[PDB]
């Protein structure tokens, strides 16, 4: 099967910029190369077919070029509605194959996460479970990492992580992490910490608490 | 009733004065009762072979008639199809381009 | 990934209380047996080389079955004639498609039993092999009757036993491919218009797709194309044509998709 | 191998 | 004026099969191939195969041969994908799309989730801080529900600035989501902040007030 590689998976741009996304096929595909846009919510529309042909409806700031094994899509004036994910697809030999991705995002200033920690609520405790919640809000860029420590000892099991998309207003990202364990383990341990790693500090951002105070 | 679709066509690419086979392929008709006459310059052609009739998932029937022939310059070949679904017997003439 | 179908036709003919009955068997869409009541001595006959190993008991059991089917369809034709309150001096058509699919785990994958009257759907067994779908109120008479007699269970027993058993036996014998040879011909049509005809010849199987593009854009909408047709020599033919401005022919490409092609063919004038 | 139908229509 | 309407979200038990539909309008259905495309959560697009509705002919990406079956009903202008022997690998979005070497027009997609979970109704926990900054952030933890979706608001939808509601995630076999809301330290606990969680599949409507010291 012909392999379609895009690079990269994420591209950062500003509104008004001339964005270019590239696609490379594992063999010559004779310009049978197409480009789709998948918006964050869902819908998938054809933008460019046959290397350079603009599908009807698509604004003319979308242009397509390439040959042999290298192809590219350019948007000449990046608008807000253009912040999306873009796929290439070869139509040369069966099976048809898609590129991996390239998702677009707005460029903004580095922001360190605002980190809040939350011990189990009283209700959950009475039910017999215990969840520690750590919010890491409005950081940039989006790469972040979270570590949980119980009494200085690292803890990976029982950990759920969720990530919002880029915020439409301030262009930041946020992440939520929940450490879940029984009421029994929780009540025999006292010291709980979540540690964030992010490009905005050489040391991790720490938030902790002791259950007995 | 459902009107038949007729195609008259050589098996191999035609060469003026060469052995060939003329096909009258009739499809998409119903009821299965149908009459197929292969004609050279209007006369009946004698030994004309009839494939056993079948039907498709349409329910509609199809059949292939054919005969050996040698097409030349001023020779005219046709297939006539009588079926109770059209206004009259359809006479489809052979075309080298089709 | 394997199938056996039987296609049955009964044609009630004005005069003589016997209607004509044809049955055709297929394995993987290749015809392997045929019965026709219009023969001097109507009998099931092999239509594939690999059916000549069966022996006389096979052929006599199957012929007896088809003579029963001939009586069954004769009576069902009379019944239907009554349901619709039709005249008896006409010609009428009853059709049947039935059989099974055998999966990769050697189990019954899907069963099929559907009938048509006068070329229109009449009653079909549903995928569950338990319930029927009737096209009109006459077919609902038949469906009440077949629910009463437990017809679906009996046919499910045939599907899960004799059908897949004999399909497996047949497969233990009866896989070829032939790429198309394609070319574009040119024909002066109107005064400043021509017809480009894209031909595909000599291919097998008959499944194929022909497309016309104008610098990549599909012209499916304003495209004329003929039904795939048998050459009569094992292979098939097809053509698709478009009407283009005289002089612009080189901006038009034909694209041929067929199983045996290592990649779709692209052609020009 | 064909099936012999039972109850008629 | 071409539209591909796909059937709604599916949800199915392991080992079952599903049939999803795609109805074509605005063009002659049998004159174009219908393609099917799969996207798993977080992944790209994969091509499954296509059907030619004229004949019913089907061709597939070899990895879906024993998984998918493609059919067309031309009396209703509708294509169908059937998946069998469902596992959690098959949970994804499935699109239908028109044409031959490019995909002219896409359906909206049908989401399929494969789970042996039963409808379960969340537990809703308020998250107050412990024990301090010009601002304070509170939370709402919505744990142990099935299926999606759940709607979460703050103060009945009035408080919407400074809110992050995070996508749901799978805990064992159920969903858990969380929402943070940041207000000024002078506004809480002075005024009332409450999360409202509605889980329509169980007719659930919880209001949980956020109380200090916690
Ligand atoms: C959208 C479109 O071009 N449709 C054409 C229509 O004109 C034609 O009459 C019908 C079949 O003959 O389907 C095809």
């Amino acid at each position: 099967l012909i392999s379609m590689t895009q690079t990269p998976s994420s591209l950062s741009a500003s509104l008004g910029d001339r964005v270019t996304i590239s696609c490379r096929a594992s063999q010559d595909i004779s310009n049978y190369l197409n480009w789709y846009q998948q918006k964050p919510d869902g819908p998938v529309k054809l933008l460019i077919y046959y290397t350079s042909r603009l599908h009807s409806g698509v604004p003319s700031r979308f242009s397509g070029s390439g040959s042999g094994t290298d192809y590219s899509l350019t948007i000449s004036n990046l608008e807000q509605e253009d912040i999306a994910t873009y796929f290439c697809q070869q139509g040369n030999t069966f099976p048809w194959t898609f590129g991996g991705g390239t998702k677009l995002e707005i460029k903004r200033a580095d922001a360190a996460p605002t980190v809040s920690i939350f011990p189990p609520s009283s209700e959950q405790l009475t039910s017999g479970g215990a969840s520690v919640v750590c919010f890491l809000n409005n950081f940039y860029p989006k790469d972040i990492n979270v570590k949980w420590k119980i009494d200085g000892s690292e803890r990976q099991n029982g950990v759920l992580n969720s990530w919002t998309d880029q915020d439409s207003k301030d262009s930041t990202y946020s992440m939520s992490s929940t450490l879940t364990l029984t009421k029994d383990e929780y009540e025999r341990h006292n010291s709980y910490t979540c540690e964030a790693t992010h490009k905005t500090s050489t040391s991790p951002i720490v938030k902790s608490f002791n259950r007995n105070e | 009733q459902k009107t038949p679709q007729i195609q008259v066509y050589s098996r191999h690419p035609p060469e003026n004065g060469k052995p060939n086979i003329l096909n009258c392929y009739v499809t998409q008709f119903h009821p299965p009762h149908i009459e197929i006459q292969m004609l050279k310059n209007g006369k009946k052609i004698p030994k004309v072979e009839m494939s056993d009739m079948s039907f498709s998932k349409d329910w509609s029937f199809y059949i292939l008639a054919h005969t050996e022939f040698t097409p030349t310059e001023t020779d005219t070949y046709a297939c006539r199809v009588k079926h109770a679904s059209m206004a009259e017997p359809k006479t489809v003439y052979w075309d080298r381009d089709m | 990934p394997h199938s056996m179908r039987y296609f049955e036709t009964a044609v009630s003919r004005p005069g003589l209380e016997e209607p004509r009955y044809i049955s055709v068997g297929y394995v993987d869409n290749k015809e392997f047996v045929r019965f026709d009541s219009d023969a001097e001595n109507p009998r099931y006959e092999p239509r594939a080389p690999w059916m000549e190993q069966e022996g006389p008991e096979y052929w006599e059991r199957e012929t007896q079955k088809a003579k029963g089917q001939e009586q069954w369809f004769r009576v069902s034709l009379r019944n239907l004639l009554g349901y619709y309150n039709q005249s008896a001096g006409g010609s009428h058509t009853l059709q049947q498609m039935s059989g099974c699919d055998l999966g990769s785990d050697w189990r019954l994958l899907r069963g099929y039993l559907q009938f048509a009257y006068e070329g229109r759907d009449y009653i079909a067994l549903n995928e569950d092999l338990k319930t029927w779908t009737a096209a009109d109120m006459a077919a609902q008479i038949t469906r009440r009757k077949w629910e009463q007699s437990g017809a679906a269970e009996h046919y499910k027993a045939y599907l899960e036993g004799e059908c897949v058993e004999w399909l497996h036996r047949y497969l233990k014998n009866g896989l070829r491919t032939d790429s198309p040879k394609a070319h574009v011909t040119h024909h002066p049509r109107s005064k400043g218009e021509v017809t480009l005809r894209c031909w595909a010849l000599g291919f097998y199987p008959a499944d194929i797709t022909l497309t016309w593009q104008l610098n990549g854009e599909e012209l499916t909408q304003d495209m004329e194309l003929v039904e795939t047709r048998p050459a009569g020599d094992g292979t098939f033919q097809k053509w698709a044509s478009v009407v283009v401005p005289l002089g612009k022919e080189q901006n038009y490409t034909c694209r041929v998709y067929h199983e045996g092609l290592p990649e779709p063919l692209t052609l020009r004038w | 191998a064909s099936n012999e139908n039972m109850e008629t229509m | 004026s071409v539209q591909l309407q796909q059937s709604g979200a599916e949800l199915a038990k392991p080992g079952a099969s599903v049939k999803m539909s795609c109805k074509a309008s605005g063009y002659n259905f049998t004159t174009y191939w219908m393609h099917w495309v799969r996207q798993r959560p977080g992944q790209g697009l994969e091509w499954i195969g296509y059907i030619n509705p004229s004949s019913g002919y089907t061709e597939f990406n070899q990895k879906f041969k024993g998984k998918a079956t493609l059919t067309a009903d031309k009396s209703s202008n509708t294509a169908y994908i059937q998946l069998t022997s469902l596992t959690s690998d098959d949970s994804a979005i499935y699109y239908c799309a028109r044409s031959f070497y490019y995909f002219d027009y896409w359906g909206q997609g049908t989401t399929l989730t494969v789970s042996s979970a039963k409808t379960t109704a969340p537990s809703v926990y308020p998250l107050a801080p412990v024990c301090t900054g010009s601002s304070v952030t509170l939370g709402c933890l919505v744990k142990g529900y099935f299926p999606e979706p759940v709607t979460l608001t703050w103060n009945s939808g009035s408080l919407s600035s400074g809110v992050h509601t995070f996508p749901a995630v799978l805990q064992s076999d159920l969903y858990t989501l969380s929402s943070s809301v940041t207000v000024t330290s002078s506004t809480w606990p002075s005024q009332s902040i409450t999360c409202n969680v509605a889980h329509p599949a169980s007719s659930t409507k919880v209001d949980k007030k956020i109380e200090p010291v916690g």
